[PDB]
């Protein structure tokens, strides 16, 4: 690819075979820097790793309530106890044919559109005294998150084969802006304080929040409108607790989302036309503990 | 820069469209520059104007992207004939050192007046200095386009005469000069000298003799 | 309020520093932006450059390697020094006050704004002519009338370079005054002609004198007018 810049995503061009196998065209399109690597001439990030299949531009990524049922002659057992920590014996048990409405929200660092808790916020872990064990927090009152890609991008259809139509990003109409999110400084402060509360019921000492130790794990990554954001969440967890204002993160965007198994294939999220803006409830959280603090 | 012509009628509403439409959010400036004269800031922010500009100078804002920038001049007058520059500032394009192309406004259908020709003979001093000069003066005509004809007695001259290109005035009419350089003997050997100024379709005559 | 006035040689030779200055009236020199703009015949307006209240330099890249816009805050004076001038540089030079605007379209923190500049008050204009030809003073020859109303004037013959100023009775007589545009004669010198329409009663005798001034020649002359 022969890539330029804009001001970030590149502006590339490339010879590609067409619907006729011996006729060559040179198309242009934009590719986020994460979706390309230098060899200036460029290429796609995966070409030395795995096959990539463009997701059909008609299947949606919408988290839908999935109800898990056990076969006839089996049973699923609930636990209605409004303070039930991870494991142990539950005293308010009930039986159900199917689970409630589950949304397969494939998220990272901040759980989205999940099931809240009743009464107070709970925190779960296996051996909380073992630091190499994740901590799954559950909030009792969602704190609003609002994300958007304000760029008014376009979608160009590129015929590179009989019926094989690749959808690329044409250009940006209007202002070039930044993909980001928003949460309330007040609501995330009192909610961070609630999380600080029960970080003492299993500890003593002082609580410190700090940034994360490919970028999928380092940032709040999720799906908004159909494009995968990667919001640098350092403006979220950088506070030490003894005993208006919108928090906005800097989200990048990716179109090539590899898989998590062991060197196989990848995907290409086709571009979304117009602007994108979604609103979600961050109801969970995945922490990780690592002197005197 | 090159010129872009425009013609509105006196009392109408001009719609001067910018020649370099914006790609992003814009902050467009409008300058009224009369040739050989200080420019006048018409509109700085996309619609904001300075102190001392009539309300009839309206500039379109950029609330919803897509609406191009157009300068609107309602109730055009005579003095509104000038150049207009579109200084475009948008997020995408870089630094706009260059003003607009230009849009010269020419108001049509204005009251046609006739010139006031005034011819002065050669001065006493310069005649003693061995040189002559007839100064055919023209002022307050419209439209500003005249042809000057010099007659030595009854015969035309054409040799040794300069003439100004018509220039505008404060009262929006035009004015131009016309100098005929004679030798001091030619000026005396002739009985009379005339100056024919043919404005529109009428010629005016102002003659002088050496007495 | 604030006004401006330039003052330059009016004529500079090729391959030389076209110096210039501009003093402001009624406003501080170090709390605004100042721009310089020229306009040749046949071309449009051209933005030279501009200096900030921080004394920051930024010139039009067209001629960036030539210009240098200085400023001395002891007075309200700031200069401009073009060099290696050529014939295409003959233009009227203006002195205007620029002001800074911040056009915000997204988030002020990510950098989603741009800075635009607008000139709201302008100087009057200093004509500049570049040519190896030497400077020349004019010569005034009166023009007398010959009787209700009548007209008289002064012929400013063969000068170089533009412009000349012509008052009447040092500035007293200002009604009916009508100075005419010059005439570039083939000899390379301009020619002006002022004229004043005067009541026929004042012919005898309300003294009339035209005050001619040509800056590139350090000349100031007067001349009576009478039949
Ligand atoms: C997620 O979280 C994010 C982070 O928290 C959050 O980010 C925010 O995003 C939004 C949108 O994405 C951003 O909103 C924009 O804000 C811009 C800035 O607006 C501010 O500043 C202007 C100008 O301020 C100067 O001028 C005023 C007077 O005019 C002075 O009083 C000021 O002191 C100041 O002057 C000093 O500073 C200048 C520097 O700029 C110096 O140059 C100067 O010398 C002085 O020193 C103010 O007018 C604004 O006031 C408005 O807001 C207050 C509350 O504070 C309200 O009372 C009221 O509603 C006011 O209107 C504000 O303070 C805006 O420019 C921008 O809106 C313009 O642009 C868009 C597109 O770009 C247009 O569609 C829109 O119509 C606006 O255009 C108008 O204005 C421009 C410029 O003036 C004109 O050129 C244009 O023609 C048009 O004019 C028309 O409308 C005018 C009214 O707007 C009217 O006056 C005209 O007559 C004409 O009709 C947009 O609103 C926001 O900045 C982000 N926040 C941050 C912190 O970055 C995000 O929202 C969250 N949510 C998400 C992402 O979902
Ligand atoms: C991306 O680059 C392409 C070129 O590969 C640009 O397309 C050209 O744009 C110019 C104007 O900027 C036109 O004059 C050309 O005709 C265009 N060429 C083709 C083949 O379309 C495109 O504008 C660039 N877009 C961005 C957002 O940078
Ligand atoms: C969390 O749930 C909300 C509400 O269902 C989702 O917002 C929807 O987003 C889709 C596509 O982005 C739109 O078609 C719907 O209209 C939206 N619903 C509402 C009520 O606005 C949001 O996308 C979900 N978040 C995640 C990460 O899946
Ligand atoms: C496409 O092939 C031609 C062959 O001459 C080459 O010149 C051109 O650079 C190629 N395009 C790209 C984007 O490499
Ligand atoms: C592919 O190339 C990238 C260069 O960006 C490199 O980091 C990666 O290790 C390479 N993978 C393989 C399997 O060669
Ligand atoms: C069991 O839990 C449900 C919901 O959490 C509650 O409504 C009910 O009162 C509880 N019953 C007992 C016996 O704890
Ligand atoms: C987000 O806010 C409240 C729950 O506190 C609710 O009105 C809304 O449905 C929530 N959205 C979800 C759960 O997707
Ligand atoms: C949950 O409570 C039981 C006792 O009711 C306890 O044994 C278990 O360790 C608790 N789980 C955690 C993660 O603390
Ligand atoms: C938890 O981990 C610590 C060491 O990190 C270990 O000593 C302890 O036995 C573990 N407890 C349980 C219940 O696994
Ligand atoms: C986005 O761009 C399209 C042009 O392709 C335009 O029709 C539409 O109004 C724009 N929308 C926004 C919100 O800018
Ligand atoms: C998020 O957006 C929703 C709807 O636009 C709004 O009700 C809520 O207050 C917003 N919250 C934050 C933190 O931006
Ligand atoms: C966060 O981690 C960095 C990396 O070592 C460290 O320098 C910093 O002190 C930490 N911040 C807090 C508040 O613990
Ligand atoms: C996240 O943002 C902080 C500043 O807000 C910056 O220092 C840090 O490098 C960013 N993290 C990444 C992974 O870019
Ligand atoms: C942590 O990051 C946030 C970003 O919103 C910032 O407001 C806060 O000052 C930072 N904490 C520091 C610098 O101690
Ligand atoms: C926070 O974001 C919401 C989302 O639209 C917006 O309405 C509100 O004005 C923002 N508040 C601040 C202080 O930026």
């Amino acid at each position: 690819l022969n890539c330029n810049n804009v001001n970030e995503m590149k502006n590339c061009s490339f010879n590609v075979t067409t619907s006729i196998r011996d006729k060559i065209k040179k198309e242009y399109a934009l590719f986020y820097k994460l979706d390309v690597v230098p060899l200036t001439n460029y290429r796609l990030i995966n070409c030395n790793t795995s096959v990539i299949t463009q997701a059909c531009p008609k299947v949606s990524f919408e988290p839908i309530p999935i109800h898990y049922c056990a076969p006839a002659g089996f049973a699923i057992l609930k636990c209605n106890s409004k303070t039930f920590n991870g494991s142990g014996p539950c005293t308010n048990v009930s039986t159900v044919q199917c689970t409630h409405g589950i949304r397969p929200v494939v998220s990272t660092q901040l759980l989205l559109n999940g099931s809240l808790a009743e009464e107070e916020i709970v925190i779960r872990s296996e051996n909380i005294t073992d630091n190499a064990k994740t901590i799954i927090v559950q909030l009792n009152e969602a704190v609003e998150i609002n994300c958007t890609r304000p760029n008014n991008n376009t979608r160009k259809s590129i015929h590179i084969g009989p019926g094989r139509a690749f959808y690329a990003t044409g250009d940006i109409i209007g202002n070039i802006r930044q993909a980001h999110c928003n949460i309330s400084k007040a609501r995330w402060n009192e909610t961070l304080g609630q999380i600080v509360a029960k970080l003492e019921e299993q500890f003593p000492k002082t609580i410190i929040f700090n940034h994360s130790s490919d970028p999928e794990i380092v940032t709040h990554s999720f799906n908004c409108g159909g494009e995968f954001f990667y919001c640098n969440t350092t403006p979220l967890f950088n506070s030490t607790w003894n005993n208006e204002q919108n928090i906005t993160l800097q989200c990048r965007i990716k179109q090539i989302i590899n898989m998590w198994q062991g060197v196989g294939k990848a995907m290409y999220a086709p571009p979304i036309r117009g602007q994108i803006r979604c609103s979600s409830n961050i109801t969970g959280l995945l922490l990780t503990r690592d002197n005197g603090t | 820069s090159y010129v872009r012509p425009l013609s509105v009628a006196l009392g109408e509403t001009a719609s001067i469209s910018c020649g370099r439409q914006a790609l992003g959010s814009r902050a467009v400036q409008w300058y009224q520059h009369r040739p050989g004269q200080a420019p006048i800031l018409l509109i700085y922010n996309n619609q904001d104007r300075p102190s001392g500009i009539p309300e009839r100078f309206s500039g379109t804002p950029d609330i919803n992207f897509g609406t191009r920038a157009t300068l609107t001049i309602s109730g055009v007058e005579a003095g509104d004939e000038a150049d207009y520059y579109c200084h475009m500032w948008d997020s995408r394009s870089g630094f706009s050192w260059s003003f607009g192309g230009a849009t010269r406004l020419t108001v049509l259908g204005q009251p046609k007046a006739a010139p006031s020709v005034t011819l002065f003979p050669p001065s006493s001093e310069e005649l003693q200095a061995n040189k002559a000069t007839l100064v055919c003066l023209i002022s307050d005509f419209y439209p500003g386009a005249v042809t000057v004809a010099w007659k030595a007695d009854s015969s035309p001259v054409k040799a040794g005469v300069e003439t100004t290109t018509p220039s505008k005035q404060s009262n929006n009419k035009y004015a131009a000069s016309s100098y005929l350089s004679l030798t001091p003997m030619q000026w005396k050997m002739h009985k009379s000298y005339s100056c024919q100024v043919t404005h529109e379709g009428s010629t005016v005559e102002k003659t002088v003799a050496p007495t | 309020q604030v006004q401006l006035q330039e003052s330059g040689p009016g004529l500079v030779k090729p391959s030389e520093t076209l110096s210039l200055t501009c003093t402001v009236s009624g406003g501080s020199i170090s709390n605004y932006y100042w721009s310089w703009i020229r306009q040749s015949p046949g071309k449009g307006l051209e933005w030279i450059g501009y200096i900030s209240d921080s004394e920051s330099t930024n010139y039009n890249p067209s001629l960036k390697s030539r210009v240098i816009i200085s400023v001395d805050t002891s007075k309200n004076q700031l200069s401009l020094k073009l060099n290696s001038v050529t014939a295409a540089d003959s233009a009227i030079y203006y002195c205007a006050r620029a002001q800074q605007g911040k056009r915000i379209y997204g988030m002020v923190s990510f950098g989603e704004f741009f800075y635009y500049y607008y000139m709201d008050v302008w100087g009057k204009g200093t004509t500049v002519t570049v040519s190896s030809a030497s400077t020349k003073g004019p010569s005034v020859f009166p023009l007398a009338p010959s009787s209700g109303t009548a007209a008289l004037g002064c012929l400013v013959k063969d000068y170089f370079p533009e412009p000349v100023t012509v008052s009447w009775n040092s500035g007293a007589l200002t009604s009916g005054v009508h100075t005419f545009p010059a005439v570039l004669q083939s000899s390379g010198l301009y020619s002006l002609s002022s004229v004043v329409t005067v009541p026929s009663s004042s012919l005898g005798t309300q003294t009339y004198i035209c005050n001619v001034n040509h800056k590139p020649s350090n000349t100031k002359v007067d001349k009576k007018v009478e039949p």
